[PDB]
Parts: C-alpha cells; structure tokens; sequence
C-alpha cells in the first residue's frame, strides 16, 4: 500500500454499482487503485517485463591487439611479395606499392611490392541477440488495499506467505490468469501486451553490462569486425581492417597499430537508445504497458457479519496529504476486541454526521485481538473543510483537514 | 523428512499415462518457477521442464508439466522404457533463501 | 556446445579441506550464475550453493553453510568450491550447474532454474 | 642523389644563362633538382618541420573511474540535503528530488532532495597545446648532383664531414640561409615561412603516443573534461560530467557510472587529420610546404682547368630508366690519371657526336686518380633514339637508348 | 614542478659491481630520454649514457662501453644504471638527466640538450 | 686533451663583458646544437643556453649564446658576483656517435 501512495504515477480506476468488468492500463514503476462500491480496493502495478529465448545474431569487436607481425618487400618486377601468414584467416594483411631504386638493392628503378600483415585478437567484444514477440513475460502484482498491516508493507519481500497479496505472470500466449486474494475474494485478469516496440526490428545488444535495444539497420551498419552468430574458441573475424591501420610504409617495413578501445563511442551513439536490464540468458526491462480487464464480482467483502469496533482509538501520526490529495491516518485501538469493523468517516456536520466524501481503504477491519495495535487508513475528502472522524460515542476522535 | 515431498517410486507398464506430483508450500512451489529434471542411469541430471510447465528444445511432447496451488505435477503420456529414470522438482523457497530438490521419483 | 567439467575429486580423511573446480566452457561464464548440487550415490540430489554472475551474492545450504565457499574467476571461466571440516555425510559425487540466469534481479531467484550439467566428480570421505 | 632520383614527386626547376634566382617549392618526401647553364646541378629537399616550446592551452580527460560514492536525502519539506564532499571540486555531485513518505522514512508525504557524489579519477588525459611562428623551425638539406661518389649516398647520415653536402635551417623570424658547398660554390636559400602553412588556426594534440594537428574550434568544442594549461599534483577538473552519469535514484540512493573509454572516439574524429611525431617536448612534422628563392650566381664549377679523362669506362650495371624518363649509368675507370673530366654525352649521329639531350649531373669529374672508380651519372635523353657515348676515342662506350 | 632523485650510491670496492637509480617524477618519463654525466671532485663533466623513450637506442661514452648498462622501466618512471667490473677512476658524483627530446628520429641526437638535473650520488671506489 | 676546448680559467671584473668559447669539429659543433651549463659552487649543473642561442626561461639577458663557425662562444655582458661558477660547453659528436662536454671554465 505504501509504494502505491508514494508512486507519482498513480490512477484512481472505479468501477460499477453492481459492475463486473473494469479496463485498466497497467504502466511500469506506476500503480492503479481500483475501488468498487461494496467491494475492497486493490491495487494493480506491473513489476517486471522479462523477454527470453534470444539467440545471438552478430557479435562486434570494441577493442583489439596485434602481433606476430612482419613484412616482405620486392624489387619492381620481382613479382608481388609474399610472407608465410597472408593466407591465415586470424591475420590482416594491406599490400602497397614502395619506391625501390639502385641505392635500395634493385636494378631498377620502379615502385616494388609490399606486403605487412599481423595476427588478429580481440579482448572485448559487444553482441547484438534477436528479439521474438512469444518469448515475453509480464508481472503483476496484485495488492488489498488497507488489511491493517498494509501500512507496513513497501515491497513485495513477504509476498508469498502473504494471503492479502498473489502475483501473477502474464504471457501473449497466455494472457487470462486468477489470483486469490485471501478473506477479500479472488481477482480476474485479461491482459493484452501493448509495449510499442518493433521486434522484428531489433535486436538485444551487450557490452560490458551495459545492454540496450537497438535497431537491426543501425547494427547492421556499425563498422566494426564482427562475426555471425557465436562461436567457442576462436571465431573469423570479419571486417579486420575496421580497428587496424597500415601508417606510411618505408623501404623495407611498413607499421600497424591498433585503434582505441570503441566502448565510448558506441556509449556516445547509444544516448537516447532504450536501456535493458540483463539477468542471465533474460533480458529484464523497465519499459511497458498492459491493458488487463478485470473482473471483480468475486471480490468479497470480509467483515461483513463483524461488529464495530467499540473500544477508543488514537492517532499515532499527525494525518498528511499525499501526492494525490487523499489523507493516511495511522490510528492505535487500545481494545482486546476481537475482528471488528473500524468507525471511520468524515462529517463536515458533527451534528448529523453525515458521511462526505470516501473512503480508499474501504470498509477497512480490525484483525488483531490484543491491545494496542496500528492500522493505516487512505480517506479521499471533500474539497475546503471537513473533519476526520474515527471511532463511535464519546471517545471518538475528530481531526480538522482542509483540501484544495 | 524433505522440504518438497514427492512420492520414491512409481511403476507404470509401456504406453501407460503416469503422473509424478509432488507437494510444497506457498513459500517454494506456490509462487516460484518449479523445475523437473530427469537422471538416467549414470547420466548427470538434465533439465526436463522449465518454467513450471515449458520444455526446451528437444525434450519430446510425452512430457507435460503442470501447477496448481502448491503442488506441481509432471506428466507422460505413452511411458517408453527409455524413460525409466530418476525425476526430481526443484525450485527456490524465498522463506528460506535455499534452492531445494525433492526426494526423487523412481519410474519403471 | 555447453560444457562444464569438475575436477578436484579423490578420497580425504574427515576434518580436513578440498577444493573442488568446474570449468566452464561455450559460454559467457561472466554473465551466468553457477550452482554445485552433490548426490551422494543411491540418495537424492541436494542442493549446495549458488553464486552470482560477478559474485555479488551467495547463498548455501544449511548442510553446508559454514563450512563451504563458494567463488567464481571470471578470468579464466572456471568455479570454485572451498570445502573444510568435512565429515561422513559429504560423500557424494559434485555436480557443477549453470543456471539459466546471473542473479541479477530481485526476480531472478523465483525464476531460477539449473539450464546445463557437468558429469560430476566423486568426493569420498572414507575412515 | 640516390634518396632524390628515386623519390616519387620530383620536380625540376631550371636556371637561366647566367640568372641569379630560381622559384621552388620544397615539400615532404620531396626533391627538388635545379639545373643552370654552366652551373652544377644541386638537389634541394625539405627534411624536418618541427615545432618547439609549445604553450599548454587545454588538457581533455578521455578514460575516468570513480570512487568514495556517498549520498544523503532529506525529507518534504526538511530542506536542501548536504554532503560534506559537495564542496570537494575533486568530488562531482548532482542534486535530484525523489518520492518520499510514511512507509520511507518521513512524516510527510511528498518529494525530497537527495546529493550524490564520487571522487573524480581521470585514468589517460590529452593536451592540445599552442602553436606560433616562434615555434617552427624547417631543415633543408642541400646536395649536389655527381660528385663521383653522390652515386652511393642514401641518406642523410655523415653529411657532416662530407663538403658536397650543407646543412641549413630556417625559421619565420630568420627566414634565409647560406652554406658552402665544397668546390662547388655556395648557395643561398630565401624562404617565405607564410606561405608554409597556416599555423594561427591549429593546435598541436598529444594522446596516448600519438600525435595530430587539429583544428582550434573542433578542440574547443569537444564534450569532454577539462582544465586550462597544466597543474602538479592534482589540477581542477570542468564539466566532470562529460564522464560521469547518474543513474536511477532509489529512496535513499544514487547509482554513479562512468562512460566507457573515449580514446577509439577521438582517433574516428582524427582521420582527416594530419599525424606529427612526438620527440620529448619537441614536435616533428612530415607534412608541411615551403617557397623559397635560390641565389645560384655563387655556385661555381669543380675544376675546369682538368683535362678530359683519356682511359677507357667500362659499364658496371645495366643502363636502367628513372621514374622521370632520366636515365642513370654506374661506370669503372681504369685510368690513374689524376682527376679528371669526364667526357659523357648523348648523340643521335654516331658520326659527329653532335650533343643532343643534356646530363642531369652536369659536368661529371672523376676526383680519384686509383684505377677502377666508380661513378653514377644521370641522363635526360631526347625522345626516341639516342646512344649513349661516354668516353673518348677508340674504347668509348656506345649504349644505344629509346625514350617515350 | 620537475625532480630527479639520485640514490643508490655509497662507498665500493674495485671489480665488484653496483647499480644506481634516478626517480623521476614531473613529467612524463616515458616520453623523453634520460642521460647519466659523472663529475669526479674537482673535476669536469662527463657523459656517461643515454636511453632513448622507448629504451630502443643506447649510447655510451668509450670509457665505459660494454662495462655499464643503461635501462629504464617506464611503467614505475625510474632509471636504472648498472656498473659493473669498477674501477679507481670511476669515483665521482653521478647525475641523472632529462633530455629535451625522446630520440625518435635521425634528427633527435643533433638537437639535443640536457633539460633537467638532478643532485648528485657520490660513488666512491675505495682499495 | 678533449673531444671539445676551452679555455680552464678565465676571470674578469664585476660589472664587464666577458666571453668564453668552446671549439670542436665539423662532427659535434658545425651541425649539432651547442649547450651551454652553468655549475655553482657545489651544486648541481644548471642548463645555461639550448639551441646555441636561446635563453631557458628565467636566464636573464645577461647572459648570450653564440655560435659561429665550428666554434660557440657564450657571453656575459655586465657580469655579477653571483656568476662565479664553472661553465661547460657540450654538443652531440656525430663521428663519435657519443655526447661530449667541454673542459669547463671557472669564472672569476
């Protein structure tokens, strides 16, 4: 309950009188509180986008080194030069044209042949995987909304034993699921994957734990060696000449040197590409949206038959507004009551006590029997003045608030 | 005397359809993804089901997997005696923070 | 093309220490989590550690816990189980396991699953 | 002449009857060969541009890691939040608002200021450092054609006691020269160092042993750290997030990264740039332009007075053409008679030995009276059919020759 | 802010060996050549060696050729001069210098000049 | 008596031009550039003039490199008592392929 107050993104979805079927749209990082009259709030927020199944297209090389070098020259009609290696796919050869004469060893004067090649390795590389629409996963956590402890919770650590709280995980190949939502009914869901994203378009590209999606052109047209698909021991690179430059060539040598590490520049290029969270043969996101319709007529009400709460309350927090302009109230009933309904509503009349406004923690219920407990409770108040009242009789409290 | 409970041994003639469920708790089976893995006879373990009930690419269709509440079930549909085998679920119990295997299933 | 060969076996007296090593090859060992799983011969499979694609976090058995570390050399792509104070119930033979993902997650445990096996090497504890 | 007559861009530039100037221009791995009526023929080549005592203007940081990552929140309405390190100028920060709460820590809800900071380590740098016409400094080297011996010189190397080749060096506020050039005469050499180059709009940039010259506003205009000149110790860094990116900020934390390795960055933005070498605080250049103007009156004859050599040349190679169509012939002569002047031609008529063409090295003497020296020659033929008559009298030597 | 720091140099006896140091700190060692120049007390200067950027190019003075050794680890910034098979005469204050230029080319010997000096190491061969 | 000569001691009145000049050969002095270090009373050698005539920057105008011929002379013009010192000449002997320096020149 706590992360969906302190969410910015938050939607208010109601539902019917007697209604069975709600739309929601579900986005990531963001909750959506889903009231219904007679029935509990609960709230619904995406947790994890998980795309698998990737296999690897090309793999790019960011950073090399050479050796095993050496070169052969020829005086001019001696024929092109030759050295043992040229023909070993792990190495780059340039052939260039010097100029040799009679102070140089030849007989003639002329332009003789040239030949330098050095042995390929590359120390780091990137790989870009292909990306299919089946092989997604999403994961929605489904929430009650105010069961007296909800306060406590921020995050979904406890949520498997937790009876108030079911996740369940949404493919396109599977999109219905039902959750039980302990003493508060059961949930339904239809969800339907609407991330805008072109999959037959893309591909999942790494590079020293930094990962993002990438377009298949863009990667088509990097110019860096590379070699298809993924290989053990040592693969062919293809493309040696994109990180290895021949300098100017002397009479009997020419020089090779290796290019800088090409890590910031694809960092550079990469800015506004969309970031991929890694996990393993996984690829996790923090981008989506699903459009789930639920069904909510077996969303029960669990204090029905129970009594009020006749004890008295206290406040233990000053209440405070939230984003959302709703009221938290966290009140402390001294009473060894056992399961009980909590009096709370809000009267800009104390005479008549008429109820204004609502409640989002609706029909919220005491579970505990001992002493002194705690319970968070969400009211969304009238605009201007209005008074927060808790508890029945005398020792009832009331608490002033003004909305804008 | 495990922290997932299948039964040890299961017996079941050629072409049969036989079923190995075995049983935890919200905090293992309940929530987590449950995986099936088969042990031929001086073979290293090879993973059968994945995702609580996908098979990867090879595994043939006779092998079915399934989940409900908590307990998952494997399934073959036409038990060929070239998969008499040890069969052991597993997953990871978040009230533990410990991966755990079941006792082992036997089939003849 | 996955391959995962253990090596480190043999016979030791109870108390003493051994350190068993999988080598991991046709993968990216940086960029999996790894697992060891010991079954002792006729017993059921037992799991026994887990670590991360870079080490960050390890979590063990409560057989073991204590007594084995587990590490990773993400240089060389090998894995690593320093076992001390070994007793009887440690006979069994040890299985290096690459998980299908690298634990980067809070998610990734409850999606934890053992893709690939080695052939195992055998750990015998005899007095 | 060797390294001259074999290089590729040779140009000729001829004297007058008795004229006192000639116009070159005197490039990189150049020769320049100046022929004069009744002159020797001398080869002009510009050696080494190099540049010196260069002021530091600005260094730029191309590889960084961070350490000491620190953070501190406050909540709504709590005030700014502060770290200890956020006057560290070695230290970079970056102030960011993030949802607090109830379940978070605060007593109201709302968003509150974080601070994150991280020491700022640069692991490579490079500098651009200013150039000015005080600062260059051009080596010509100044030989001459067919001194007997010109035939088996390569190099540069023992010019020193060598007097048929001079030495001289030229800068923008000293642009002229003269040297001596043995029993040759002298030469003089005017310069106009403007023409050069244009070296107010370029710095001189060093990275990681390798060197260029770029230009002053794509130096300026490079996203990467910086401070002004030089510093011992530790100097202050500018705009230190060029490197270093903040990334998604949880409750009570920030995750510092840095950018990968911008080194392979920079060498694509250098390709059209020009390469300089480095020696210690000294910079060498292989690519420059040079006018100047040749006083050739004080070049003088070796001695005329000698008499013609009357022994018989023998060929000691095969008669080979040139990449400017000159032809170069290597002779033996077996006379002890002193030095001598050595009688060479080209006639098209054998009979009257009418000269048609003209020697390349103009007036050749053998300066050796032992038997069996040797002397290189250079010819320019006319084109079509000529025969080669080095020699005189009965054992004269007859080669013949076509030209295209 | 540039310094060379001389050390390693105390009092020896002939025909044995020693070897001296020179840290340098400042500027960026690996990018120029250093120079060794000895001064007997009360006497004039002398050169001793040289060493290009890279270590690649040596040149010792005639009094010592084949009996001293240049070198020079770039990566710590230091000079190593090792002299071996001593002398009577080889008694002087030895000083570590910076050169202007790296020797990278033909040209470089022609122009150079010793930049920076240090302080001194008196070695002192005593019989 | 060495590669390159000058003079052992020279000495002139405060306040008054003095020269001092090494001579060598066309190998070390005609081509290379000549150097010149000032050596203070028991202290260590002090770059004087680069390039034969260039000041290191905070030399004072007092002092002037020369170089003509196969002969380099150095120039104190309005000598001070804070030059007493000996002064070395030296250059690059391309015949030699050694580095040499001059005598020296105690100042007074």
């Amino acid at each position: 309950m706590i992360r969906c107050i302190g969410v910015s993104n938050r939607d208010f979805v109601e539902g019917m009188s007697g209604g069975t079927w709600v739309d929601v749209v579900l986005e990531h990082g963001g909750c959506v509180t889903v009231m219904a009259q007679d029935k509990p709030t609960v709230d619904i927020e995406l947790v994890t986008t998980t795309v698998s199944n990737m296999a690897e297209v090309r793999s790019y090389c960011y950073e090399a080194s050479i050796s095993d070098m050496a070169s052969d020259s020829r005086c001019p009609t001696q024929g092109e030069a030759y050295l043992d290696k040229q023909s070993d796919t792990q190495y780059v050869c340039k052939r260039t044209l010097v100029n040799r004469g009679w102070g140089t060893g030849c007989l003639e004067w002329g332009k003789g042949s040239l030949v330098t090649c050095a042995k390929f390795a590359c120390s780091k590389k990137m790989t870009g995987k292909s990306i299919q629409p089946e092989n997604l996963e999403y994961r929605i956590m489904l929430s009650v909304h105010g069961s007296q402890h909800s306060g406590m919770i921020v995050n979904d650590t406890g949520h498997e034993t937790d009876e108030n709280r079911a996740k369940v995980e949404i493919t396109p190949n599977s999109p219905r699921a039902e959750a039980t939502l302990g003493g508060f009914g059961s949930l339904g869901l239809d969800c339907e994957p609407r991330t805008g994203l072109d999959f037959s378009d893309l591909y999942y590209l790494t590079m020293n734990n930094k990962h993002w999606l990438v377009h298949k052109e863009w990667f088509h047209d990097i110019p860096l060696p590379w070699h298809a698909g993924a290989d053990t021991g040592t693969p062919h690179w293809n493309n040696k000449e994109a990180l290895v430059e021949f300098k100017d060539a002397h009479a009997k040598r020419q020089t090779v040197v290796v290019l800088g590490s090409q890590e910031g520049a694809v960092h550079t290029a990469l800015a506004g590409a969309l970031e991929a969270e890694m996990d393993g043969a996984k690829g996790r996101l923090s981008s989506g949206h699903l459009k789930c319709r639920l069904k909510m007529d077996k969303l029960r009400l669990k204090g029905v038959s129970y009594s009020l709460c006749t004890a008295a309350f206290t406040f233990t927090k000053i209440p405070a507004e939230t984003l959302h302009g709703t009221v938290t109230v966290e009140v402390q009933y001294a009473g060894t009551d056992g399961p009980c309904k909590v009096p709370a509503q809000m009267a800009v009349d104390m005479q008549t006590l008429t109820p204004v406004g609502r409640l989002i923690t609706a029909n919220p219920v005491i579970t505990e029997s001992t002493e002194n407990s705690k319970m968070m409770l969400e009211l969304d108040p009238p605009f201007g003045d209005s008074y927060i009242v808790i508890g029945v009789g005398e020792k009832k409290i009331t608490h002033h608030w003004h909305r804008s | 005397q495990s922290v997932l409970t299948q039964p040890p041994s299961v017996s079941a003639a050629p072409g049969q359809k036989v079923t190995i469920s075995c049983s935890g708790s919200s905090s293992n089976i309940g929530n987590n993804y449950v995986s099936w893995y088969q042990q031929l006879p001086g073979t290293a373990p090879k993973l059968l089901i994945y995702d609580s009930n996908k098979r990867p690419s090879g595994i043939p269709d006779r092998f079915s997997g399934s989940k409900s509440g908590t307990s998952a079930t494997l399934g073959i549909t036409g038990l060929q005696t070239g998969d008499e085998a040890d069969y052991y679920c597993g997953t990871w119990d978040s009230s533990l923070s410990v991966w755990v295997f079941g006792g082992g299933t036997k089939l003849t | 093309e996955v391959q995962l060969v253990e090596s480190g076996g043999g016979v030791v007296q109870p108390g003493r220490s051994l350190r068993l090593s999988c080598a991991a090859s046709g993968f990216t060992f940086s960029s999996y989590a790894m697992h060891w799983v010991r079954q002792a011969p006729g017993k059921g499979l037992e799991w026994v550690a887990v670590i991360s694609y870079d080490g960050s976090n390890k979590y063990y058995a409560d057989s073991v816990k204590g007594r084995f570390t587990i590490s990773r050399d993400n240089s060389k792509s090998t894995l690593y189980l320093q076992m001390n104070n070994l007793r009887a119930e440690d006979t069994a033979v040890y299985y290096c396991a690459r998980d299908h993902l690298g634990w980067s997650s809070i998610w990734s445990a409850p999606e934890s699953f053992l893709d690939y096996w080695g052939q195992g090497t055998l750990v015998t504890v005899s007095s």
